[PDB]
């Protein structure tokens, strides 16, 4: 099974040198090559460059000339660099299998992406909170609990419920800029409101920026 | 460089209908043309290549034709699971170069939320500051309107919104508006209620709570 895994570093700094990895497995690395596309957040693709099985390279030559393309054939891992990085640069970046000969130049599977935020500014792990169920949040046989995932820096957390054993009704709400510059979200879920004293809830929060990892346990209220 | 133009940038339509989505390039790309499907929060996943081929597990209502530089791809009959932003790409010509995507909606009837809302947490409260989150479950259309109520006073600028994208089952979204005060400010006032108008609701339904009784 076709299997491509991004690895960056989630914060870069202005100006120094961005490194990605993308470990392939499932394919022969003397038939197919990787692509590199990137995506800004809420906006489209664009192709970065791609290496060819038999180590051809070719590049977007509007980012030519700050890109890096190589492979390790003994790893299972290709790898871009991206020197001198800007906020123009902050995008999710995906690696892509790649196929073709010299009229088309094709692409399958993708990863799943790794985020790469440019900033100045320091990294910041999440204050986790209880968003606690309740009569208030039960209609009926139904009742809404959550965490509340605050003040983080960059983007990403993810979040799952008791280890992702529960996903059935999971909201994860897209983060929100607060105006102190640290973004914030809520995860949510709906339950049985007959289970509020059999089943614990547990959010597991990994913000993998700050190398932070929350496990909070949400208990009911009374009201 | 070869220029993708899609058209229409976005579109909405209901369940059962057929949909069509165009690319057109700046250059003749022979058949070397692409379609993508992002579901969000997702990477891009391969529909068609070589202009109308379906990759093996693509359900059979997507379709792909064109030649030269005007290609389409048709949906005939829309699924709620086909809520995406939807790539086109040419291959024949470096760089290779995407359309500007096309973001597909779905309409669906009318679904009341359900309003749900939750007091701040004791941890949250020992650092000095109180978040109240009210919460709209699964509604359609995505045009709500929920005003905090502090004591019967309608609050401005301490309140944000967050909203799902359309979910892939049943095509309605979910809301969040969080109110953010200080412990000081929150210890000023007693009732806290949120207070949603909505499509679905034949009266704007409030959900509340006294400070200190939780
Ligand atoms: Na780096
Ligand atoms: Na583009
Ligand atoms: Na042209
Ligand atoms: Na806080
Ligand atoms: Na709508
Ligand atoms: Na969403
Ligand atoms: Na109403």
């Amino acid at each position: 099974q076709v299997q491509l895994q991004e690895s960056g570093p989630g914060l870069v700094k202005p100006s120094e040198t961005l490194s990605l990895t993308c470990t392939v497995s499932g394919f022969s690395l003397t038939s197919y090559g990787v692509h590199w596309i990137r995506q800004p957040p809420g906006k489209g693709l664009e192709w970065i460059g791609v290496i060819w099985a038999g180590g051809s390279i070719n590049y977007n030559s509007a980012l030519m000339s700050r890109v890096t393309i190589s492979v390790d054939t003994s790893k299972n891992q290709f790898s871009l660099k991206l020197s001198s990085v800007t906020a123009a640069d902050t995008a999710v970046y995906y690696c892509a299998r790649a196929y073709g000969d010299y009229v088309h130049y094709a692409m399958d599977y993708w990863g799943q992406g790794t985020l790469v935020t440019v900033s100045s500014a320091s990294t910041k792990g999440p204050s986790v909170f209880p968003l606690a169920p309740s009569s208030k949040s039960t209609s009926g046989g139904t009742a809404a609990l959550g965490c509340l995932v605050k003040d983080y820096f960059p983007e990403p957390v993810t979040v799952s419920w008791n280890s992702g054993a529960l996903t059935s009704g999971v909201h994860t709400f897209p983060a929100v800029l607060q105006s102190s510059g640290l973004y914030s979200l809520s995860s949510v879920v709906t339950v049985p409101s007959s289970s509020l004293g059999t089943q614990t809830y547990i959010c597991n929060v990994n913000h993998k920026p700050s190398n932070t990892k929350v496990d909070k346990k949400v208990e009911p209220k009374s009201c | 460089d070869i220029q993708m133009t899609q058209s229409p940038s976005s579109l909405s339509a209901s369940v059962g209908d057929r949909v069509t989505i165009t690319c057109r390039a700046s250059q003749e790309i022979s058949g070397y043309l692409t379609w993508l499907q992002q579901k969000p929060g997702k990477a891009p996943k391969l529909l068609i290549y070589a202009a109308s081929t379906l990759d093996s597990g693509v359900p059979s209502r997507f379709s792909g034709s064109g030649s030269g530089t005007d290609f389409t791809l048709t949906i005939s009959s829309l699924q709620p699971e086909d809520f995406a932003t939807y790539y086109c790409l040419q291959y024949t010509n470096y760089p290779l170069t995407f359309g500007q995507g096309t973001k597909l909606e779905i309409k669906r009837t009318v679904a009341a939320p359900s309003v749900f809302i939750f007091p701040p947490s004791d941890e949250q409260l020992k650092s000095g500051t109180a978040s109240v989150v009210c919460l709209l479950n699964n509604f359609y259309p995505r045009e709500a309107k929920v005003q905090w109520k502090v004591d019967n006073a309608l609050q401005s600028g301490n309140s944000q919104e967050s909203v799902t994208e359309q979910d892939s089952k049943d095509s309605t979204y979910s809301l969040s508006s969080t109110l953010t005060l200080s412990k000081a400010d929150y210890e000023k006032h007693k009732v806290y209620a949120c207070e949603v108008t909505h499509q679905g609701l034949s009266s704007p339904v409030t959900k509340s709570f006294n400070r200190g009784e939780c």
